[PDB]
Order: C-alpha cells, then structure tokens, then sequence
C-alpha cells in the first residue's frame, strides 16, 4: 500500500519484494555427548593427566547439574503439575523450558540404562543398540586425535613426552568448553541455545553431529544459519561425564497476507547539497497494515525472510504518513561522505542524481542533466535508449509509470542529524527553547 | 534400516463404532510419523502427519498419538466410506519405510 | 489444487529401461523437494527416491541405488525417474509426490504403471 | 526503596535481588613466552624456513619494543619520578600503566639473566631455575606441533615436504597471532588486556597458562569469565623472540549496603492493546539511591555480579518517580510482535494477562477472566489452588501483599516509540510544533 | 580552529592530531582455491567418503555460482554494455561489481585451460605454468592434513580407521566454509569481502595466501587491519571444485587540508559534584569545516587513520559553536561511577581535578587546592616544579598559554543524560509539557 | 562474629581412623573455601588440606594426599576431615580455617586435639 | 616445594623498643606472604596478607613489606602483650608452607 | 623471475611524428607495470605507473595501456626533447626487472 | 622538492668493499620504503636491493643478496648500502631511489659512480 511513486522522488526506490516466516512447532531426536576419552589403548603412560582432567569436568558439569536439577526435583505426574513454590521465581520462557525437561526423562531414563556401554566406547562416532526401546548415537570428544595421532606413535615418543601432549590436547579442549558451558551459562534450562554452541562439546564440529542425526537439503542449511536450530541439555552424568542432549527441528510456518519489502535509497538534492531520506530499509506489511522489524536477526534469502521469532516491531504514525504518500513528514539527513550512492536501478529504469554523477546518454552524446527542481532525474528508454553514469554503460527499460514524472515536485520534509551526540544535544536544544517560551506564556497570562 | 509391524492386519467394525490400529517401531522413532488412507482405485492420502496433527481438510472423526516405539490411530466413529486401507510410515531416517498396511471389513 | 501428472508407463523387456515423468500445476514447483513412491501389486509401499528443491542432492534406497536416475527441471516444472536394468521386481504403480517439511508425502499424483516382462 | 507493589500491575515483576562487586588491589605473577619453537632434532630439513620466520616475528614485535620502550626512556629514580615533557601527551590509565612498567623492571631484569637456558629449551612448558631471586616458566608455543608431529616421522616424509610443513604451520600460527599483537595493538603498555587476548602467544590455550601459575576453585572461573584477569607486556627480546608478561590476579571486594534488583516485565493491557512498560531491567541500589548499571559488561551469577570496573551509571528524575510509585511517569510501548511473554512467576505468585491468555483454574474448572479494568491480573492460592495457563498447570503459593489486589487501578504512562528511526522522527516533530507556537506567542505578544 | 583555551576548562584536553587517508584504485593478483584435497596416494581406502564430499560442495557452491551467472549472461562487449532489463534491480554497487566480473572473464579463462593441471596437483601450495599467457598459484584445502598425517600411518591405522579419520577432518573443514561461503553470502558479487573471509576457504590461512601473492612492508600490515584488502569470486568450476579469487591491493590517497584531531576527557566539577562533557572524541577537520568521524570503523595509528571508505558524518550547529568557543552550548553528564579519569597530560602540562584528587606539590610540600570556582586546575612548572596526583609523581613543563589560566571562569551548558531508556523517557516529557503549553496558548488567543 | 568449632577429636591406636568435624557458624558457610591446618607439639605449622567453596575442588600435601579425606556439607554449614592410617607422625593439635581470597587463613577455630599412641 | 627460613629464631627486646624479623625464601613468591601472630593456648590470627596490608582489627602498631625472596616484619613500639610467636608463610603456590616461627622474649 | 623484452631496440622518428615501443612480459603481470625516461647525463624520471595513469608533471604528450603480457608506450606528438631512452619495468613480484630500453633517433 | 644525495662512491680492487650513504631531503624520510638501482655502462638498470619503511625488512637480488647489506637511520635521515666482496662485475652508477605504494621508483638522485679494477 505504499506510494512508490511519491517514495522513488524522495530516494527510496523500490526493490525485492520477500516472504515472511518463522519457526514453530518442532519434531526431535536425542544424542549422547562423551566429554572424555577412551584411552585404553595408551593406558601405559597417561600419568595424572586423565585423573586432573576428570576433576576439572566435574567442577565445569556441577554448576550444571545442579541447575537443571532444580526444576526436576520440582515436579510431579498429574499431563505434568509443577510446583510453584518450590521453584519460586521463574519466567514464562524457563517455565516452559522446564516442563520440557520433565517429558523428556522417558527418553533419558532409556539411555541411561545403556551407561554401561556408553562408559567403554572406544570411536569418535558410534551407534549403540540393543532393544527397540533403546539405542542411541553417542559422540566422544577427542577420541580420533587419540586414536590417530598418539596411540600410533607410542613406541617412538617417550611415555613422558606422550603425557604431555595428552595433556596439552585435554587442556586445548577445555579452553573451548569453557566460553559455553563456563560459567557464562547461567541458565542452562532454556532450550534457546543452537547448535553451534552444543557442538563445542564435540569439538565445534557441528556437521558430524547434524549429518548423524538426519540428511541433507538446501532449506535445512537455511535454518541452520538462521539459528532456529536448537538444543536442551536433558540429563548429565557426572560419574561417566556425559551429557543427554535434545536437538529441535523446527517446522516454518509463513504468515499468509504478509510480506517484506525493501526500499534502495539514492541520495538526491534539494537545493545545494546531497540528502538521504531516511525510512527503514525493510518495512513489513500485514494485511493492510506496516510495522517495522529488526531483521539484523533474521536470515535474509532470495525469496523470503526467515526468523527464528516474531521481530515486528511498533512504528509511528509519522512514517505511515511518510510511506503513504505524505512526503512532507519524511526526514533527510545531510550528505557529507564522498561514499554515499547516488543512483539505483529498477526494472530497467534508472533513478539517478545529474547534479552530482555525469550523465550522458550514449545513443546520441547528448547530455542528460538535472535541474534544480528535480530531486532525482529519472532516465528511460523512451528518452535515451541506453546511458552511461560514470563509467558504466547501462541499456534501459522503459518506466511504467506516469509519462511526466520528472515535470512534477514533491514536497521534502526536515533536517535531521541521527549521531548519538547530536541526538543529545539536539535534546538540550529543545529543552531550553521549551523552558524560556514557558516564562513568556506566563508574563501574557498575568498582564 | 528401520521397519514397523502393523496390526491387526484385519479387523471388521459396525457402522458408526470406534476402531484402532497399532504400528511398532523397530527402533525408537520420537515421534516422526505419518498415517495414510487409500481408497480402492486411487493414490492415498495423509491423514496425520508428525504423529499427532491432522491434515489440511481431514474429518474429525480421524485422530492419533505415540511416541518412542509404539503409535496408534484411531476412528472414533467409523463411516461405509472409511472401510478402505491405512498404513504408516517413519521419515525418522533414511530408507523410508512403510509398514505393511490394515484393512478394514463391515461385519 | 496440486495436480501432480504421471506418463511415460508402459511395458519393459526385463534388463531394458524406461524414463517416466510427472508434470506439476498449482504450486511453485522450485519451492518444494519430491519423490517417487512405488506401490506393489500386494499394495506394499515401497520408497523409490527423492531430490531435494534445488537438485543438489538426492537419495535412494539400496535396491534402486545405481539403477535409477532421479532429476528435476525447475523451468519445465517436470520431475524426472530413469529406470535401468529392469526387472520383474519392479512391476508396480509408480506414484510421484510432494513432500512436506520432512518426508510425509502431501500430495500424490493418480500414478503410471510400469511392467516387466518376457511375455509376448 | 522500590513499590514493587505498584510496579507489578504496570507489569514489572520482582525478581532476584542480587550482591554487587569489584575487581581491585591485584597480585602478580610473571611467566615467560616464547613465540619461536626449537627445531633442534629436525635441523636437518628445516630450509630456509625458520629465517624468514624470525623476519617477520620481528616485524610484528619491532613496534611492540618501541612502543612501550618510550615509557621506560622517560623515567629515572627519585618512589619514581615520571618525565612529563618526555612523554609529553598521556592518559590518566596511560601513566599509571608506565609506572608499573617501571617497577616491574625488577623482575624483568633478573629474568633476562636466564636468556641462555631460555634461548635452548626444548618442550612446551618448563620451568627454569637456578637461584631463589631467578626462575620461571616458559612457555613456548608450537613446540609440542614439532616434537609429536614432524620430528618422528623425519624419515618417512621426504624432507622438502617437512620443510613445507613447518612452514605452513608456522603461518597459521603467524596468523593468529596477528589479530592480537598485529597492528591493532597500537598501545601495549595499559594493563587493561585480558588474558584470553595474552594466551593466543601460546595458541589460544589459557588452561595451560593459568594452571600453570596456580590452582583451580570455582571463584576462579567466575574471575576470568568476568575479564578481571589480565596482564601486561613488560619485556620484548627481538634477539630471542620472546615476551616477558605480568599477570593480575585481583581480589574482589564487595560495596556495602548495596544490592542490584532485577525485574521481569510482563505485557499488560490499558485498553485494547496489548502494551510493555519500560524501565531498565536490573536496577542498582547503594544506600538511598537508585541509579543505572550497564550489567551487559558485567557477569551475572545467582548470587553476585561481577564488574571488572564502576559501571554505575546517571538515571533522571522521572525515572525515579516511576520506581518509587508516581506511575503516571513510566512510559511504556505498543506490543506488536507475539514473541512478548504474557506471564510471570514470582514467590510462588502468578502474574499474568488474561485477556490476551487463556487462563483457568483447574481445581475447579472454572475459568479465569480478566475485566478491561485490570492491567494484569493476579493469581493465587486463595482464591485457585492450582492454575492453568496455556498447556502448563502451576501450583500457586499464598500472595502476602494486599487482599484486594485486583481491585484496584494504577496510572499509566504515555506511548512511546524506541526505534532508531522513530527517534529520528520524534524529535522533528516536536521541532516542528516548537517553531509554529513561537511565532504564536508573538502574535499573542505584539497584539 | 578549535579553542582549546576554553575547551580545557570544560573537560577536552587536546590529544594527538592524525593524518587522514581512504583506499582508492587497485591493483590485482588472481589466485586459483581448490575446496577438495588430492587423495591419490591413499586412494586404497577413502570408502565412500570423498562421494558424500563432492556432493555436500556442490550444494554449497551451487548456489554461487547461480547467483554470480546471472551478472554473467547479462552483459555482452561493446567498453561492455550490461542489460538494464535483464538484471532489472540492482544497487550500484552491485552494478559496479558486476562490470569487474565481466573484465575479469579474460583472465579466468586462461585460467581454466590450465584445469587439467589443476585438477591433479598434488601439494598444499603449487604454481603451475605453461606460457607467458597461463600460469596461476594453485591453494588446495587440506592438503597437508592429508600427507602429513595421514598417508605415513596407512599401514599402522586399519582402513576403516582411516576412513573414518578423514571424513572427520572433511566435516570440521566444512563447517567453518559454511559460515563465509554457506547462505549467509547471499550476495557473491559485490567485492567488499575481505581477504580474512575468502582466506576460510584454505584454513583460515590468510598469511600463506598473501604472502604466496607479495612480499612483506609495515604498511601492507595496516591495509590488511584497515580491512582494505578484499576479493571477489570470479569463477567457480563445479566439477573440479575450486574457485578463482581476484584479490585487490589499493593505494592509499591522503586527503590534502585535512586532519583528525582528538581530544582527552577530563571530569570536572561546576557545583558540587563530579561532570563529563560530552563531544565527539574524535574530530575531522577539513579545509574550514567541522565534521564527524565514524572512526570506530577506521585502523587508528599512531601517524594517521587509515578507513576503507568516507566516513565523514554531519554535525550540528551547536556542537560547531560548541567547539569554536561559545562552551555555553556544550552539553554534560553526571558522574555516577569512580571509573571516569580525573586527570591529563598535555604538553608536559597536567590538568586535574583537585576537589576529588588529592594534590600535592612534591617540590615544597605544600597542597595544592581547588576552589569551587574552577573546573579542572592547571598545574604546571612555573607554580611547581614537579607534583605528586594520588600515588605518582609527575615532573612538569610549561604551560605555553595565558598566564592567569586559573583566573577565569567558563560559562557551562545544560545537564543530560544518555542512557536509551533515559532518553525515551526525556522525549516524553518534553512532549507532555509541550502539549499542555499548547492549551494554554489557546485560552490566550480566545480572550 | 565468625565462630569455628572443632570436635571429633582423641586417641587412636596407630594404624587407625578418625573422623573430625568443624562446624561453622556466623558466616555463609557456602561462600568460602576452607582447610585444615595441623599443629605439631613443637609448634611448626603444617597445612594438611583444602577444599574449594563448592567442593568441586580438593588440595593436599603429599603426605597425607591418599590418606587423607576432606569433605564439606554446605547444608549442614560442617567441614569434615576424615583420617586414616595414623601414624605417631601425626600427633598435633587440628585447626579449622576460614580462607581468604586466596590462602591467607582469615579466621581460625580453638582447635581439637588428635594424638596417635600405642600406650595404655 | 617452595620453604623459607625465618630468624633470629629469638630475639630480645625492652617494653617500648622497636624490633623486626625476617623471612627469605627459596624461591621468589611475588609479594604472596602473609604473617601470623599466636598467643599461648590460643590459635594463630593473621595480620598481615599479601605482604603489605593489615587484617581488620590489626593495631597500627604492626607492619611490614618486601617482595620477591626477601620479607620483613615491624613492630614500631613493643608492648608486654607482644612477646608472643610470630610466623610467615607463602601462598604463591601449593602445597602451602609455613616458616619455622619466631620468639620474642623481655630483656 | 620475472623477464620482459623491449622492442624495437631503435627507431627514428620525424618532429611531430607519434611512435609506439612495446614490452612483452614473460609471464603475465597483471597491470604492475612501469615507464621511465632518461636524459643523457641524468637519472631516469618516471612517467606511467601502474600501467596507464600518469605521474605528476607528466606532460600530456605521453600515454600508455596494457595489460596481462603486453604492454605498449606512446608518445602523440614527439619533440626534439624527447629523443630520449625509454624503459620498462615489472614490480608484480621480486626481484624486480628492467627491460632493455629503447632509443628514438632523429630521421 | 624531493633531493636525494648520493655519495660514497670511488675505486675499490676487487676482492674489496664499499660504503656508500644517500642523505635525504625535503620530505618524510621515516615515511618511504627506498632502493638501490644500479646503472651499468651498458645503460642496463638492475634493482640492487629494498629496505622497507620501518627497516624490519629488506628483500635482495640473488647477485648481491649475502654480500651487500642495506640499512637505514631514520634520525639521520640517510640511507645506507654496504658493499662487500667487489667484482669487475659491479662496475656502476650506484642510485638512490624513493618508492611509491608498491615498487615504482618515484625520485631518484644524481647517483655516484662505484669502479672496480686492479689497474693502477
Ligand atoms: C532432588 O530430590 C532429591 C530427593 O527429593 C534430593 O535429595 C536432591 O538433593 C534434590 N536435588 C536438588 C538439586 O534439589
């Protein structure tokens, strides 16, 4: 519902048009991560290593177990009654988290029981099964720099000098873990956590784990980077040292009457100087309404938009004005960087600033100039064939529009500075202006 | 690979009394899942699909639950129209499968 | 409506081939990955293959798995299956369908009927 | 200070109240770093290699000597008298740090005096000692790469092909090292580096470092997760490749009567919309006064948080009139988006939107209703025993607060607009409006 | 044509002038990275673990190579005329990097006709050469990992062990491509990717590729900081797996008239409490006029500041007036927090503030005070020699400016507050006293 | 007031055990670490362990490191030492001690006595 | 293991007159010290950690500082209360020593 | 290395006459190439670098363009002062090469 | 105006050496990497060797790399090249030359004359 035509003299001209949809609903599967190795076949000469290593694990899964634990001590079967004041204080988000952790013991229960065969894996990747009922694809750090590179070399290192290099590589992991399972994870009940992050566990070596558990199309690597890829630590077990991790794969469901646009700005000029109009760049639209979303956090694709949330956001009734055609509250900023671009080009047809960029059209070597009154120039096929800007020869389209756009005004709203200081100092303007203008009303209403 | 026994293999009903057919899984599946109906002459068609949702346009009288290995799907209120075939899949992994189908008879 | 169109059957000496296609209408075909599902004259379900959106990957079971070909094109709208070393093990409808999310198969086209044999 | 009493029906919901520290007053201790390895038992086949390695180490480092060599010209005993026209333009934090410089020479001096057994040592930690005034570790980076995977297998890889080896693992290790102690490093004499920046000397392996010099508790971990653990270059051989560094080990000391206090918002309604109130979210207290925190540099654990400096921070008036009951000046913004949590638990307590929520009370099965009268509505066990709330059911606790809660009304705010752009807008308009009642009051003036 | 005089008194202690220089014109080098590693020599035993490889590339670089054709079909020689309808929207900057894809196609098809080599070389790092016309630097990923540590144990390790071995270190190697070279790049064209991104496609190992191009300065280590080295993909052939990378090397150009000037916060007290002014720390000066830098994009040396692109910026009017003497303007924040500096040296000159610091003259003893009517005090030789500001002891110079420096006042500008919710809260307000003034001024009218 | 109490103590036959408990009281218990510090008849100074404050993290000399247990219920604000093995060696009065930040030890209890005889 | 030795094993002195001890040890520990004082029958209080600050409740009358090998500490104005044990031990690395205690005694 | 060669080593040229001299590199450079000019009795003075822009005080006389493995030299319009050697030189990589040079003689 | 001055030069016998200095003038020394190019008799210009800006490097031919030395003092504003182990080979005009970004050699100087012969 926007006017285009009222936007694109402006400088905003319109681009890709992209559908909206987010995350819900998702299916699971459940993996075993070892955070130690098997280290059976050097078992000879690992000095003290492995037993400092068991114990700084524990003091790094403590901190865990005992959070987590805390909202399963907490509920009871009924689907599941979770006891308010036992947890005390929550908010809806680890609430909900909670509960999950509840329904997922059925699977954990069933995985344990195979702890016996978890703790004596000796691969890096192996599936382990025995009932319908249970089985499990377990991972173990570190297991294949065992296997590869010291295990085979046992017999021309010393002993000593192996002990230290299973301790250099112990401690190398370890600095890893430590940036996400350290103590920076305050809250490990919440199942917002994604993929990458879970893998460190394994080495950051996210594929393995991914490719393990399913298979591979294009639109699986779309939710990947767009992060709604998560999982929950369900159960960890601080006497073999692993952990049970829940792994989510989301269902997209896209909002029907809904839509991303976004605008290409062009600086333009007003009088003697350079402008940007400044607008968001991506502006929503739902049914016959515009909102604005922070789509930094959202995977932008050729085709639509894809958040791992709901990222709509309030916008003021000045810039529906704005975009529906009433250009005079539009804002501009001034043009002092040499950087900024000034043309743009859509379905063949060029918006470009003459004043500032040498335009010529090359089919007759005429010049093509701006006047002041213009804001942009448009350029065509109907008036120049093909065009050169700069040093670029473009051959146009023809613009589907009005026949005399560049015969007609618009009318250019305000001056504005958008840096954090001016935004205060601008403030402070206001306020002082305000303040003397409230003294004089009073010395009109007492005479 | 991962194949699923489906039972009973026939069952008959009255018009308009619940039937329930069961699917179990080789191996635990969590709840990755798919019912289909087939008529006599025709391709079929989902009825639920992840275990538990309905499919765009399918009755009421269709529902279903489980997880891990066992699963089930249930009529409440059985139609002549509904005497045809079902089956059930697993898209936990690769191969997919299907379980051998059911049938139902009028009595 | 989806209209999945299946062609291309018919009656294959056994060691010979036999390329089918199915046509799509009513939907984008480029934004959605699809297979081929067989169905046994004991009406088992058996999956054949299945690409992915962009064509990049595809997957088959064992029994077809360097027999059949499975390709799209996406300006044709037309997905593909060609068969190889045909045997009387591959008497069966053929089926082409659109997948969902995952792989729960959405929308099923009438299918073609592909048979193998000697027989004069 | 805080009515949280008023402040939960704008949907502010006490939460944790937390204990507030600072890092001062560190110990030291001072370890050595070699950036070049020993390649000794390969000499062999080492090319030419090493020697344009030793270039380029120099390169980087050159700037590093002569940088903090200024601060260590300018200075002469008296404790020490500092030249103010020698280093002539400096920064509070600058000079301090050139202090330290100086004194730390002590130390640096005697460790110098072991650059010959530094110069040859042959693994990757050791320790070093000769007299009770000089010893030290050293660390040396790479050596453990060259002693278990090049070294033993001398024989079977040609040696024009270890000589390609060596010399692609010294580049990556060049590499790294380049977004640390490259040119971006422009002032190496603040002490303010952190130690997971110093580490990358060794290969980003901390735990090495740290575990070598003490011993693990887990105040530890919280230290260096909160950046409080840092050191400083005091000494730079450009003859031996390796760096003296100072690191700090601070003790944490708690401010008196002084706690911080979060809240956890809920969205609520005033009239058809739903709405969200904005205040900061932790709020810090020291004696009567409330002021900001910028916690987002802080690390926050169950108990404390942990500054590594005074991030207090000014708050206005209207702010404090807010928080202490004047309502009628919390502003708060138009909920958009359906990400926006509708409840809250507090000490057993429910808080939460019925309007926008479907709530029941399922002892009874009656349901749970909220008037256009209530901003949010208030659940507990004297009036449901137990509630549900979407697909989760809560036990309640007792609310010990007023009886007739949701009773009563509260002021509410005006709508506000937080977006970057809206901003922008926001104060054109109110420059606009300005400007037109100025000349108003002229007119009203003259006449 | 700044006043310091009179910004010293305010809190802005002048600090280092820079020079100011941005990237232009470019020179290149084209260099050939294979994505898939040579596995002759153990071609015994690589399972099926190089076919799932294949695949996995191309779905990742088909994507690339769709997207960079289309800029490929739609063009043809003339300079070159681009199709305006059939790209139809595009930036231009886009535009301009479309143009460079279309030049580059002379050199990368001399380059594919060296596919036969490329495809079998052998070693991480190769050049290969046929003629004056055809020669190129070939990169291979993983490489060595497989000559080094793989091939030497193929008869100590069992096969499958090997297999399992290498797919490892395939995964690990596609994970990190994904994060440059997955859907995150979704737009191949453009050449603003630096050199640091593309080199993720040998390891991250961007030193072995610059240095396999060039030779070392300490300038090239600024432009690489700067982040003014950048690439483009030019082409990608998807049945070999490998791309051709154009790496760019610009000149620096200087602008002439112009300086970055910054300035050294000082607080200081106007009543009886502590206070910051609040101005650009960083101010661009060109030719006459006053402008802001976005610097925190921008190297910052010693001897300059070296951006990538203009990041000039608009400033206010009052800030200018702020800055050229008219301090009256000049705008300031409450110090809340012990961290904010309280003293500087400019000059072998020190300005400080002595109500909050304890000052002393070391030379005779005796204190050195502050009234209330000073802001910060300059202290310098001519009144003490040498002096004592907490803990260190500061020679002193000269102060080259008025005599009577703290005999005069300052006029100081209006309190306020910086914080996002603070200012949310201050438009606010502002906007209801405005309103309510608005009602008044219409009963002013009326009667 | 912080107020360490030593108990547990008396005469062990060598080759024997014996349990001691420390009970605090005064402080939060949970937030320090602590240790126990030996004192032999001709008043040299020993330390014998230490255990974190989360009980993660455990020290001893070498002495007594396999001998010796070191144990703490935050519940019960009580810190536990557990011997074993004793030897005449080990005669000494035992202290309980509150640390610092690092292993300065702030607060000291009165002590209990543990002496190690074969003596009727 | 890290040990330092601390003399005179006694020293005299008269009530009011200043004495000092000192510890050196075998290694340098930074300024990772702390000093101990013990009255008979009672155990040890601290008064000094980290080589120069005093304990809370610490008289003015005590002191002292050093670094690296060699420490030294300070009683300014001794009083009959005073002539007690005094001790010094490292915290820089385990195990955790102590030294061997020093005695004052009243001329 | 990195070679080029210069050719013709000699032409003549009338007043006023345009004359062209090329240089093919041995493998190709890119456009990291140079030009020179030099007086008897004097050090040589550049005139184009980076292959086709011109250096300060280059008269407008002199032009230039190439790319790759051939790169040539013009001058529109020669006056008696330029009857001059001319080089060209790489600096693509090191070491860094000198063509042969090239002399414009007087008809 | 850029003057850079060479000197230095004169007649070695072979086997010899040679220090020649090129004093700079006019422009920021500290801020330009700088070579040596050599003048046969032959008019053939050879690059004899670079030092960059801050001297941490410095690349040379093959024909002089382990014999000359190239250096630089920044406070003196002088370029310095130590000759070593002369040949009849190395009979030159020696010039000081300033470069651009890359290795153009933007000013030079006169240039001084180095001879090497055993004649009398
Ligand atoms: C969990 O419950 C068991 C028994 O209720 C209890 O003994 C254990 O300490 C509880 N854990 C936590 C963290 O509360």
């Amino acid at each position: 519902i926007l006017h285009y035509e009222k936007l694109s003299k402006i400088g905003l001209v319109k681009g890709v048009t992209r559908k909206y949809k987010i995350k819900s609903n998702p299916l699971t599967k459940d993996i075993v991560i070892k955070m130690i190795p098997n280290v059976s076949n050097m078992s000879q000469c690992t000095g003290s290593v492995m037993e400092n290593y068991k114990t700084r694990l524990n003091g790094i899964l403590t901190p865990i177990k005992g959070a987590l634990e805390i909202y399963k001590n907490c509920t009871h079967d009924l689907g599941v009654i979770m006891a308010g004041v036992c947890i005390g204080i929550a908010t809806a988000a680890q609430i909900t988290a909670g509960v999950a952790l509840y329904e997922a013991m059925k699977n954990a229960d069933n995985i344990n029981k195979l702890k016996s065969s978890i703790e004596s894996t000796n691969e890096a990747v192996v599936k382990l099964q025995e009932t319908a009922e249970k089985t499990v694809y377990v991972l173990t750090a570190l297991q294949d720099y065992i296997n590869t590179n010291l295990v085979p070399t046992i017999d021309k290192i010393s002993c000593k000098q192996t002990e230290l290099s299973l301790d250099l590589a112990l401690s190398k992991y370890l600095s890893d873990l430590l940036f996400v399972f350290g103590p920076n994870l305050q809250d490990p009940v919440s199942n917002s956590m994604t993929i990458q992050a879970i893998s460190q566990a394994f080495g950051g070596n996210y594929e393995t784990l991914l490719r393990t558990l399913g298979y591979a199309t294009e639109d699986f690597d779309d939710l990947l980077e767009s992060d709604s890829i998560t999982g929950q630590i369900i159960y960890v077990d601080l006497s073999s040292y692993y952990i049970i991790v829940r792994v989510y794969f989301p269902i997209l469901t896209e909002i029907q009457q809904a839509y991303i646009q976004e605008l290409l700005p062009v600086s333009f000029n007003n009088d003697n100087s350079e402008w940007i109009s400044i607008v968001p760049n991506f502006i929503l639209v739902r049914n016959t309404l515009i909102s604005n979303i922070e789509i930094g956090f959202c995977l932008i694709t050729k085709r639509s938009v894809i958040c791992n949330q709901d990222y709509a956001t309030p916008m003021t009734n000045n810039m529906r004005e704005c975009l529906t055609g009433s250009t005079e509250k539009c804002p501009r900023e001034l043009v002092v960087s040499s950087h900024v671009p000034r043309f743009a080009l859509s379905n063949g047809v060029l918006f470009a600033n003459c004043i500032s960029v040498t335009c010529q059209c090359q089919t007759t070597g005429r010049a093509i100039s701006q006047s002041g009154e213009q804001t942009l120039l448009m350029i065509d096929n109907t008036t120049c064939p093909t065009a050169v800007l700069g040093n670029v020869i473009i051959s146009l389209g023809k613009y589907l529009g009005s026949v005399n756009y560049n015969s007609e005004g618009i009318a250019i709203g305000p001056p504005v500075f958008t840096d954090k200081v001016d935004i205060s100092s601008q403030i402070s303007s206001m306020n002082q202006s305000l303040q003397q203008s409230k003294d004089y009303i009073k010395e009109a209403q007492r005479l | 690979d991962i194949q699923m026994t489906q039972s009973p293999a026939s069952q008959s009903a009255s018009l308009g009394e619940s039937v329930t057919i069961t699917c179990l899984a080789s191996q635990t599946i969590g709840t990755w899942l798919a019912w289909y109906q087939q008529k006599p002459g025709k391709s079929p068609q989902l009825l639920i699909y992840a275990a538990t949702s309905l499919a765009d346009g399918v009755p009421s009288r269709f529902s279903g639950s489980g997880s891990g290995t066992k699963f089930s799907f249930k009529i409440s209120s059985l139609q002549a129209e509904d005497f045809v075939s079902y089956y059930c899949q697993q898209f936990y992994s690769t191969p997919f499968t299907f379980g051998g189908g059911t049938k139902l008879e009028i009595k | 409506e989806v209209q999945l169109v299946e062609s291309g059957g018919g009656l294959v000496k056994p060691g010979g081939s036999l390329k089918l296609s199915c046509a799509a209408s009513g939907f984008t075909f480029s934004s959605y990955d699809m297979s081929w599902v067989r169905q046994t004259p004991e009406k088992r379900l058996e999956w054949v293959a299945m690409i992915s959106s962009g064509g990049s990957y595809s997957y088959y079971p064992d029994s077809v798995k360097g027999r059949f070909t499975i390709s799209r094109d996406n300006a044709k709208n037309t997905l593909y299956l060609q068969m190889s070393s045909l045997r009387s093990e591959d008497t069966a409808m053929y089926y082409c369908a659109r997948q969902g999310d995952y792989a729960w198969f959405a929308y099923w086209g009438q299918g073609t009927l592909v048979t193998v044999s000697s027989a004069s």
